[PDB]
């Protein structure tokens, strides 16, 4: 239905960016919103039909374009730290009065790109005391020292992505809570029967997709350019 | 304006989550409930247009245009339902949303066996985490008081194949003083917590 | 200490032309981490140095892609594709692999341009300075090229010596010209004994000396 | 806006000490290392040492060990360089230079931002503020004569920095009295001498001299 690209974006203060939005339900009405913790959904701009654009509640710093009915891009003129937010596109028929939202775009605007750090990922193997006591085995995955908070953590068992027996923290922790450009930490758990963990043929992987810089970005640091990448840690089953 | 019931609601598994919403525009004709998981997008779960109840699975939306009131009840609540619920009101084919209401559905832990286990990194035994697990939903975990100690909130996993649910929190630290026995010292832990 | 040597130490170049500055070190500069900390700094006249190229060949953001660096072992080069007027200044190669960090002697890039004659101006002393008992007469030669210029002071047609000082600015980043200021210092009592104060200028751009003068004293 | 603002010029007798301060802005101070580089008149560059304001880690050039002390004050984002037992060949502009590497990155070995320098003269002569005299005016030339000061430098600006095109500020000349003297000139449209006001802002920090001089046609 409603599509949004990119899913995540890190911007440097002053840069321009266009968040793409496209629906295929032949809807006349399209809108953009930003979602912030203390004040929910705030309408930025909206389009009642092809060629018609109108300011919403918070239009300052943004432009919208509506040449065709399918697409409605949101242009950030000159990125500012106050534009760090989650952006949502939404399509409504405008003729059924129901509105459908896009997947969202997590955007972080930083004063400089030297703040962006990819996560370090580690898998912590189940405890023998847990195994004997409960007959279950919990693997823990930790993603640490990442900035911005634009990460997707998945668990993979024997090459297949798994969802059962897993729970990842809904929000990451701040390593330095007093700081604004603090790096983050995220944990996840995957519980399995003791018998499943005890089979050495079973392979467990914790995969963290991080979104950062592009290969085109300039970089002066000795450390590797913190590009968009997957960082993963693994553990094999063990009869012990 | 659209106003919703405040703060996070804590609902035990099996019970009814009760969501309220009052709107200012008396000429409003369309009313909606959206569900939003953390880090995900708002998803339309219910629509109501005329006075009365409207049911769909475990959801029951109620409308009373006279008292400018919309409600959503989530029957037989499951930890799956933990999300933010947004109310949206309109007049004709802008949509006005409320701030939302966070709903937390705590699982029914019938057989708790609280314990704090120590898990070592698959690549390095020097590195470890502390896992507080198998406690019932009546125990809350307090955030880290120390700057170099990291504690995550309780999180519910569901081993769907066995119909088994369990709570757990994770703590870790580079401090030479850090031990799993002192890791959750700021929380009100059950007296019978197993410390292997 | 690692000795850093540059060649040439002075480099005259016409805009549009390429330029190369060589830098040689007494030891190799590959650190134990594998990186080679050899850099190029440009210090424009009256300003702090500015980083151009870091770690042999990497250009610092904002530096025009007309600048590039290469090299290995003990031999390193900085290349300017097409030299621009704004590239005047002193280029230093620097070593950061081993402590203490060391710099080269510096290479003054001088830009060659067409001959420009100076605009000559004279200034009698102010009345406030005369009240203090001294008289400074200033002769300004504005935006000329080359740097070589002769300024002669004449009081009542008598050629002066030992009572004047002068300084020239560095080459201009926009038009590549030099400027010169010369002061003649007399006591107020001596100033008041003469009528004609003149500064006579000779330069390649002038086919005949130019005399700027005023009457009074 | 990253900025490194250093303390003003000073004259110190031989044998005395000097402490140059360098205040940081527009970035997290403890995140980058601060190097000190000196430049004597008409000479090249000499690295002196560095301080990591995060952990107080310092590095030094052996040539200044026993005389140089590098400290920091994270509360006021300032790095200090103190040089003791001052000699004549210590007369130089002293710069603080920021290492390019953030949060312990090795790029600290090369410098991205520099302060404006602090001119230090080693001499047993006395500080003297300058006198400022006008050099009254298709184009007209006007200026200011900043005479009889010690030690160097003096800064000069026109109309508080609003006039920069056509401005030539000449290198100072050491007079036979041991006092410097310099001029600052500007060429402007001759058809503006009655309309636009021309003021030169002279600053001699060593003697806390701040003069604004109106230059008008005779
Ligand atoms: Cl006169
Ligand atoms: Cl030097
Ligand atoms: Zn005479
Ligand atoms: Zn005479
Ligand atoms: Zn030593």
């Amino acid at each position: 239905g409603v599509t949004q690209t990119p899913k995540f974006q890190v911007l440097k203060t002053g840069q321009s960016m266009t968040l793409q939005c496209a629906q295929d339900m032949n809807h006349e009405y399209m809108s953009w919103y930003r979602q912030d913790p203390g004040m929910g959904l705030r309408l930025i701009h909206y389009s009642v039909g092809a060629g018609i654009t109108d300011q919403g509640e918070v239009p300052n710093g943004y432009n919208v374009s509506r040449s065709t009915t399918e697409d409605f891009p949101l242009r950030l003129l000159s990125a500012a730290p106050s534009q760090t937010s989650v952006y949502f596109c939404a399509s409504r028929p405008g003729l059924r009065p129901e509105q459908y939202f896009g997947p969202g775009t997590r955007l972080t605007v930083t004063e400089d790109l030297k703040n962006v750090f990819p996560p370090e990922v580690a898998v912590f193997e189940p405890s023998e005391a847990e195994i004997s006591h409960t007959q279950k085995a919990t693997l823990v995955c930790l993603a640490t020292g990442f900035y911005p908070d634009h990460v997707e953590l998945s668990w993979w068992v024997n090459g297949k992505e798994v969802h059962s027996g897993v729970c990842t923290d809904p929000q990451p922790l701040k390593e330095q809570p007093a700081l604004n450009d603090s790096r983050y930490a995220l944990s996840s758990r995957l519980r399995v029967s003791a018998t499943f963990w005890q089979d050495p043929r079973n392979h467990f992987r914790c995969q963290v997709q991080f979104y950062g810089l592009s290969e085109n970005d300039e970089w002066t640091q000795d450390r590797a350019k913190p590009v968009t990448q997957i960082v993963s840690a693994e553990a094999w089953g063990r009869a012990d | 304006e659209v106003e919703q019931n405040s703060g996070p609601l804590s609902v035990p598994e099996g019970a009814i989550a009760s969501l309220n919403c009052t709107y200012s525009d008396r000429g409003s004709q369309s009313f909606f409930w959206y569900r939003q998981y953390s880090g995900k997008s708002p998803e339309l779960i219910m629509s109501i247009y005329s006075n009365g109840d409207k049911e769909d699975g475990r959801f029951t939306a109620q409308l009373n245009k006279a008292s400018q009131y919309v409600s959503l009840l989530i029957r037989d609540s499951q930890p799956s339902d933990s999300a933010t619920y947004l109310c949206a009101v309109t007049t004709d084919s802008k949509l006005q949303f409320g701030a939302g209401t966070q709903v937390v559905v705590t699982p029914d832990i019938q057989n708790p066996d609280p314990a704090v286990y120590q898990l070592r990194d698959s690549k390095s035994s020097d590195k470890s985490v502390c896992l507080f697990t198998d406690f019932d939903s009546q125990t809350n975990v307090s955030q880290s008081k120390d700057s170099d100690v990291y504690i995550t909130d309780k999180c519910v996993l569901d081993m769907r194949s066995m119909d088994f649910k369990s709570n757990s929190a994770v703590a870790w630290s580079n401090k030479s003083d850090f031990a799993c026995a002192n890791a959750f010292n700021n929380s009100i832990i059950p007296e019978d917590t197993f410390f292997p | 200490d690692i000795v850093m040597t540059q060649s040439p130490l002075s480099l005259p170049v016409t805009p549009g032309e390429p330029a190369s500055i060589s830098c040689r070190s007494s030891q190799r500069l590959v650190h134990s981490n594998g990186n080679t900390y050899l850099h190029w700094y440009l210090q424009k006249p009256g300003q702090s140095p500015r980083l151009l190229i870091y770690r042999v060949s990497n250009r610092f953001p904002g530096v025009p892609d007309r600048f590039s660096g290469s090299g290995s072992g003990t031999d390193f080069t900085l290349k300017i594709s097409r030299v621009e007027a704004e590239d005047v200044g002193v280029y230093y190669c620097s070593q950061s692999t081993h402590v203490p960090y060391t710099f080269g002697q510096g290479t003054k890039l001088e830009i060659k341009r067409t001959v420009a004659a100076p605009s000559v101006f004279i200034f009698p002393p102010s009345d406030e300075q005369l009240k203090s008992g001294t008289a400074s007469v200033v002769c300004l030669l504005n935006n000329f090229y080359p740097r070589e210029a002769k300024v002669q002071w004449k009081v009542d047609n008598a050629l002066q010596s030992g009572n004047s000082q002068e300084s020239v600015t560095e080459q201009d980043s926009k038009d590549s010209t030099y400027s010169l200021s010369s002061t003649l210092t007399l006591s107020k009592a001596d100033y008041e004994k003469h009528k004609v104060y003149a500064c006579e200028v000779t330069h390649q751009g002038l086919s005949s000396p130019v005399t700027k003068s005023f009457n009074r004293g | 806006q990253v900025q490194l603002v250093q303390s003003g010029a000073e004259v110190k007798k031989p044998g005395a000490s000097v402490k140059v301060s360098c205040k940081a802005s527009g970035y997290t101070f403890t995140g980058y290392v601060m190097h000190w580089v000196r430049q004597a008149p008409g000479q090249g560059l000499e690295w002196m040492g560095f301080i990591n304001p995060y952990n107080d880690d310092i590095q030094s050039n052996e040539r200044f060990r026993g005389r140089v002390t590098m400290t920091r004050d994270t509360s006021i984002s300032t790095a200090y360089m103190e040089l003791s037992r001052l000699r004549s060949d210590d007369t130089a502009v002293y710069y603080c230079a920021r290492g390019a590497g953030y949060n312990f990155d090795g790029a600290y070995r090369f410098f991205d931002f520099w302060g404006q320098g602090t001119m230090v003269t080693v001499s047993s002569a006395s500080t003297k503020g300058p006198s400022v005299f006008p050099l009254a005016p298709g184009t007209a030339a006007l200026g200011c004569l900043v005479k009889d000061y010690f030690p160097e430098p003096v800064t000069v600006s026109w109309n508080s920095g609003a006039l920069t095109s056509g401005v030539h500020t000449f290198p100072a000349v050491l007079q036979s009295s041991g006092l410097y003297s310099l001029s600052s000139v500007v060429t402007v449209p001759s058809s503006s001498l009655g309309t636009q006001t021309y003021i030169c802002n002279v600053n001699h920090k060593p003697s806390n001299t701040k003069v604004d001089k109106k230059v008008e046609p005779k």
